C-alpha cells in the first residue's frame, strides 16, 4: 500500500529556480531507488534523474546540468530542484519507484532497478511569465444531469469532484479549453436519476491547487 | 608515529562516545582510521547511559576501525522526535546523541511503533540503538502516555528485547535516569523489525560494517611526523630487534614481548687478552685470523 | 572469570616465548664460539698438513 | 526517441494484438525491457518487466518477448479498456533512460452511439456578474466525427466559440463540450441560441434551444 | 519457572511482531536444563510452556 | 548465584574476609529476619552479613 504524491507549484517564472517534491507513503525512502520522469506535449516521454540514500545519481544529458535531486528523510519526501527554467521545460512531472535490482554493486550498494515500479499521478508545471488568476464556479442546474462551471482560470490543471469525492458513477470531467482572453477554463457534468432531484443535495468540489483556492459550490434548480 | 598507520587520536572523547555521538565527538563523524587512541584524560560529556558487553561492542567496532555512517528515513508515527535534555548541552542549546533520536509522546498519545526497514545491500548493516530507564513513575508516564515499555528489535535470525527497569540512580549531570545501549546486525536480505510501546530511544540508521586490520590502543603518548610501523602504549619502537621489553601491547610488524631485559647474542669470538693457545694477539686488526 | 582467563593465555604466552628467547641466545651463541674456534682450527691443520 | 515504435495500430475486440520496438544493439542488446501502459488522464502503469516477466495484477492477456535490436508486446483478447498507449523504454549504454515514441491503441467492435446532447442557459450567478456562457455537451456517441455549430435565433453565430476535442469517458463513448462565450447585452438582446450537433455517423443532428427568460 | 535443587532458570515470554519466517511471525526461545543424579528437576508455569 | 564462579575467584583474588558494617536507615520494615532452615543452636537465625 505504498503511494505517491507530487506537490508542486503550478506556474514558474522564466529563467528562475523550480522546486518539487513528491510525499511517499507507507514505505522508508532510503528503501528503494526513485527517479523522476516527465511527459510533456511533444518531446516524448522523457526520463530526467534518479537517486538513491548511498549518494549515486544520474542526470540525463539532454536536460543540462541544471536538475539535481535530492531526497530528504524528515518528511519523507524524495524533492528535485530545476534551475534556469525555460519554456521547453513545462511539462508534467511524476515521481516513481525502481524495481529492487537484487544485486550489489562496487562497495556493496544497490545498483539502480531495470523498471519502473509504480509511478505517482504528477503535477503539471507551466513556465509562463503572467500572474495566476483564480477561478470562478457557477452551477448549472438540470434522468437528467447538472454540474460545475469553473470559468477563467489560469494554471494549467484543476481537480473537480463531486460530494467531497463521493459520487462515482456518471460523473464526467471534460477537458478545459482556451478562451481567446487567454484564460483556460473547464467544466464537469453528471447525470444523476431525476427522481431525487431535490431529495440529495448536491455540492461539487473544485479544487485549484495551483493558486491555493478551493471552492465548493451548490446545485439547486 | 603517524606516517604508515593512520592515526586517529580520540582526544578527550572515548570510542563509544564517538559512535553514539556526545557533542565533543562531531568532528570524528563519518572518519575512517587504522588504529584509535583512546586517552586517559577522555571523558563523557553526555546523557549517562551504560551498554551491556561493552567491551564487546567496543572491541567489534575497533576491528571495523571506521564510523563511516549513512543515514535512514523512519515514519515515526505520532511520535516527538528529536528530543533533547540539558545533560547533553550543546554549545548554547540542550541536544542529544547526534545518531540517535529520543522518542516521546506527541499530544499525550504513544502509539505502538511497528516500523520495518530492510537490506538490500550486499554487506551487514549495524544498527545502534537503546532503552531508556525513567528514574521515577511520574517521570516514565511525562515521556510516554503508556505506564509500563516493552521494546522488541527483531531480524529474521535473531530477535532481542528489553523491558525498562525504573528505579532511582545516582544523579550524574544531574540526570538521574539512565540508558541501555544495545548493538543488532541486519545481515543482506535480512530485515529489520522494531516493535515498541515506548521508552524507546531509536537510531537513526546503520553503521557501514568492513572486517579490517583496525584495533584500538589506550595511551597517553603524544603523535608526531615520522614512520615506524610499531606503536606501544609507551610509544613507538623500531621492528629492528625481533625482541621487545617495552609493553605487552603492540600493533603492528612488532617484536615479541619477553620479560629478559636484555639478551646479548654473540657475534664476535672468545675475547682472550694478553701462538693462540695461550692468547690471542690484540694487535692485529686488518683480519680476525693470521700469521706471527 | 573471563579476566582471569585473558591474563593466564597472554602471561603463560609470554613465558613460553621467554623460554624459546633464552634458549636460542644460549644455543645461538654456544654455536657461535664453536665456529670461530673451528675456523681458527682449520687454519692450523690447513697449514700443517701443507708442511 | 532513440526508440522506434508505430504511432497507432488497430484491431477488433477480443483478437491479438504485436507492437514492435526497434531499437539499436547498444540499448536493447545490451540491457532489458520494460513496457508501461498509460491510460488516458491516468499515470503511465507498468505492464512487463525484465523481459517476458508481468506484474501482479497484470493479466497473462499481456505478454512480452525480445529478439536481439527489437521488442515485442502483445495483448490477445482485447477489450475497450485496453484503449490507451503503450511505451516500450530500456537503459541504454550511457546508463541514461530512453522511452520509445508511443503507441495509440485503438479497438474496434463498439456499436454506434446516438450523441446525447443537453444544453444549459447561462447561471443566474454569471448573469448577476455581468458575463454570461452557454454550454453545449456532448456526451456517450461512438464514432468521434462530431461537428458542432451554434446558431444565434436561427442565424450562424459570428464568433466567441471555444471547443474540447472529443475523448473517451468511462462509459468507453466518446464525450466533448462547446462553448459559445455570450454578452450579458446579446443574451436578452435575442430571442433563442441553440447548438446543432451533426453527428457524422449517419447525420442524425440533434439540436436542444435554450431562451432568455424561460 | 525451570528449576533444580542446585540452580534455577526463570524466563518471561516478550510479545511482539517478529519478521515472519515461513508464514509464521511468532518465535520460540529455547533453553536447557541439566539434572545431575540424585536432583530432581521440577517445572512450574502459568503459561507460554512449551515442556 | 549467577557467575558463581567469577565472585568466588574474585574473592579468592582478594584473600581477606575482612569486614566492617554500615547503617542503612532502612525504614518502617522489619529487620534481622529468621528463618528455622538457619538454626545457630537453639533458635532460628539468618545469615551473618544478610538482613
Ligand atoms: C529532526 O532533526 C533533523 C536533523 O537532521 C531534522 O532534519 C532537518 O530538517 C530541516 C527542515 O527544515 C532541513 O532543513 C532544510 O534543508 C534543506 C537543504 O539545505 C534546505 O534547502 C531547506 O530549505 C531546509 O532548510 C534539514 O536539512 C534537515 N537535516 C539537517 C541535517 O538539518 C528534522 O527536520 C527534525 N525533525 C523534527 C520533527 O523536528
Ligand atoms: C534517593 O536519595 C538520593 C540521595 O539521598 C537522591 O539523590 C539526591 O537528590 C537530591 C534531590 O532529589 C539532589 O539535590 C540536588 O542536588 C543538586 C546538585 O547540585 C542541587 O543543585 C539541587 O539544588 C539539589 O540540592 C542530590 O544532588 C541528589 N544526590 C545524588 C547523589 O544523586 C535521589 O533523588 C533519591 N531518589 C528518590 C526517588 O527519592
Ligand atoms: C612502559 O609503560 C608501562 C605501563 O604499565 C610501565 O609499566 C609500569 O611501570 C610503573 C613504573 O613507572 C610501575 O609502577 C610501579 O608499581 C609498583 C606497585 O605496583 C610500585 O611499587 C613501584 O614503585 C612503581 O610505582 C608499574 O607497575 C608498571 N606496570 C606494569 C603492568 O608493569 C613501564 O615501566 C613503561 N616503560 C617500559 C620501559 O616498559
Ligand atoms: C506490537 O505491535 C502491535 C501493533 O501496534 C501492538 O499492538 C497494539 O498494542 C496496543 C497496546 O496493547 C493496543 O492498544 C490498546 O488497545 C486496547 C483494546 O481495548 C485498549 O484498551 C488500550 O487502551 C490500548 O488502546 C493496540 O490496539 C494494539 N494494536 C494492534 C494492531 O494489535 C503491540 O503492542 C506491539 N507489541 C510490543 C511492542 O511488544
Ligand atoms: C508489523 O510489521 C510487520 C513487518 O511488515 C508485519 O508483518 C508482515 O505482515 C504482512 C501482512 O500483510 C505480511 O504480508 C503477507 O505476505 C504473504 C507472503 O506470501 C502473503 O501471502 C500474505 O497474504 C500477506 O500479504 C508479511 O509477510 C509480514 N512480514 C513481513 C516481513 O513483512 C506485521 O503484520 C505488522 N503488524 C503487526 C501487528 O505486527
Amino acid at each position: 500500500q505504498v503511494q505517491l504524491q507530487e506537490s508542486g507549484p503550478g506556474l514558474v517564472k522564466p529563467s528562475e529556480t523550480l522546486s518539487l517534491t513528491c510525499a511517499v507513503s507507507g514505505a522508508s525512502i532510503s528503501s528503494f531507488y526513485w527517479s523522476w520522469i516527465r511527459q510533456s506535449p511533444g518531446k516524448g516521454l522523457e526520463w530526467i534523474a534518479y537517486i538513491y540514500y548511498s549518494g549515486k545519481t544520474q542526470y540525463n544529458p539532454a536536460v543540462t546540468g541544471r536538475a539535481t535531486i535530492s531526497l530528504q528523510n524528515w518528511n519523507n519526501h524524495v524533492a528535485l530542484r530545476v534551475n534556469s527554467v525555460t519554456a521547453a521545460d513545462t511539462a508534467i512531472y511524476s515521481c516513481a519507484r525502481h524495481t529492487l535490482a537484487y544485486h550489489y554493486d562496487d562497495e556493496g550498494y544497490m545498483q539502480p532497478g531495470d523498471a519502473f515500479d509504480l509511478w505517482g499521478q504528477g503535477t503539471m508545471v507551466t513556465v509562463s511569465s503572467a500572474s495566476t488568476k483564480g477561478p470562478s464556479v457557477f452551477p448549472l442546474a438540470p434522468t437528467a444531469a447538472l454540474g460545475c462551471l469553473v470559468k477563467d482560470y489560469f494554471p494549467e490543471p484543476v481537480t473537480v469532484s463531486w460530494n467531497s469525492g463521493a459520487l462515482t458513477s456518471g460523473v464526467h470531467t471534460f477537458p478545459a479549453v482556451l478562451q481567446s482572453s487567454g484564460l483556460y477554463s473547464l467544466s464537469s457534468v453528471v447525470t444523476v436519476p431525476s427522481s431525487s432531484l431535490g431529495t440529495q443535495t448536491y455540492i461539487c468540489n473544485v479544487n485549484h491547487k495551483p493558486s491555493n483556492t478551493k471552492v465548493d459550490k451548490k446545485v439547486e434548480p | 608515529c603517524d606516517s604508515p598507520h593512520q592515526i586517529l587520536d580520540g582526544e578527550n572523547c572515548t570510542l563509544i562516545d564517538a559512535l553514539l555521538g556526545d557533542p565533543q565527538c562531531d568532528g570524528f563523524q563519518n572518519k575512517k582510521w587504522d588504529l584509535f587512541v583512546e586517552r586517559s584524560k577522555a571523558y563523557s560529556n553526555c546523557y549517562p547511559y551504560d551498554v551491556p558487553d561493552y567491551a564487546s561492542l567496543r572491541s567489534l567496532v575497533a576491528s571495523s576501525g571506521t564510523l563511516e555512517f549513512n543515514n535512514e528515513s523512519f515514519n515515526w508515527a505520532g511520535v516527538t522526535q528529536n528530543g533533547t535534555s540539558s545533560s547533553c548541552r550543546r554549545g548554547s542549546n540542550s541536544s542529544f546523541f547526534s545518531r540517535l533520536n529520543w522518542l516521546t509522546h506527541l499530544n499525550s498519545k504513544y502509539p505502538a511503533l511497528n516500523v520495518t526497514m530492510p537490506n538490500n545491500e550486499q554487506f551487514d548493516k549495524l544498527y545502534i540503538w537503546g532503552v531508556h530507564h525513567p528514574v521515577t513513575d511520574k517521570d516514565q508516564i511525562f515521556l510516554y502516555a503508556q505506564s509500563s515499555g516493552r521494546i522488541t528489535v527483531s531480524t529474521k535470525r535473531s530477535q532481542q528485547a528489553v523491558i525498562p527497569n525504573i528505579g532511582s540512580r545516582p544523579r550524574i549531570r544531574d540526570i538521574p535516569s539512565r540508558i541501555s545501549i544495545y548493538w543488532t546486525i541486519v545481515k543482506p536480505g535480512d530485515i529489520l523489525l522494531i516493535n515498541s510501546t515506548g521508552n524507546l530511544i531509536a537510531p537513526r540508521g546503520y553503521f557501514k560494517i568492513r572486517s579490517g586490520k583496525s584495533s584500538i590502543m589506550r595511551s597517553d603518548a603524544p603523535i608526531g611526523k615520522c614512520k615506524s610501523e610499531c606503536i606501544t602504549p609507551n610509544g613507538s619502537i623500531p621492528n629492528d630487534k625481533p625482541f621487545q621489553n617495552v609493553n605487552r601491547i603492540t600493533y603492528g610488524a612488532c617484536p615479541r614481548y619477553v620479560k629478559q631485559s636484555t639478551l646479548k647474542l654473540a657475534t664476535g669470538m672468545r675475547n682472550v687478552p694478553e701462538g693462540f693457545i695461550e692468547n690471542g694477539w690484540e694487535g692485529m686488526v686488518d683480519g680476525w685470523y693470521g700469521f706471527r | 572469570r573471563i579476566q582471569d582467563l585473558e591474563k593466564y593465555v597472554e602471561d603463560t604466552k609470554i613465558d613460553l616465548w621467554s623460554y624459546n628467547a633464552e634458549l636460542l641466545v644460549a644455543l645461538e651463541n654456544q654455536h657461535t664460539i664453536d665456529l670461530t674456534d673451528s675456523e681458527m682450527n682449520k687454519l692450523f691443520e690447513k697449514t700443517k698438513k701443507q708442511l | 526517441s532513440v526508440l522506434t515504435q508505430p504511432p497507432s495500430v488497430s484491431a477488433p475486440a477480443g483478437q491479438m494484438v504485436t507492437i514492435p520496438c526497434s531499437g539499436s544493439s547498444s540499448d536493447i542488446g545490451k540491457s532489458f525491457v520494460s513496457w508501461y501502459q498509460q491510460l488516458p488522464g491516468t499515470a503511465p502503469k507498468l505492464v512487463i518487466y525484465d523481459n517476458n516477466k508481468r506484474p501482479s495484477g497484470i493479466p497473462d492477456r499481456f505478454s512480452g518477448s525480445k529478439s536481439g535490436t527489437s521488442a515485442t508486446l502483445g495483448i490477445t483478447g482485447l477489450q475497450t479498456g485496453d484503449e490507451a498507449v503503450y511505451y516500450c523504454g530500456t537503459w541504454d549504454s550511457s546508463l541514461i533512460w530512453v522511452f520509445g515514441g508511443g503507441t495509440k491503441l485503438t479497438v474496434l467492435g463498439q456499436p454506434k452511439a446516438a450523441p446525447s446532447v443537453t444544453l444549459f442557459p447561462p447561471s443566474s450567478e454569471e448573469l448577476q456578474a455581468n458575463k454570461a456562457t452557454l454550454v453545449c455537451l456532448i456526451s456517450d456517441f461512438y464514432p468521434g466525427a462530431v461537428t458542432v455549430a451554434w446558431k444565434a435565433d436561427s442565424s450562424p453565430v459570428k464568433a466567441g466559440v471555444e471547443t474540447t476535442t472529443p475523448s473517451k469517458q468511462s462509459n468507453n463513448k466518446y464525450a466533448a463540450s462547446s462553448y459559445l462565450s455570450l454578452t450579458p447585452e446579446q443574451w436578452k438582446s435575442h430571442r433563442s441560441y441553440s447548438c446543432q450537433v451533426t453527428h457524422e455517423g449517419s447525420t442524425v443532428e440533434k439540436t436542444v434551444a435554450p431562451t432568455e427568460c424561460s
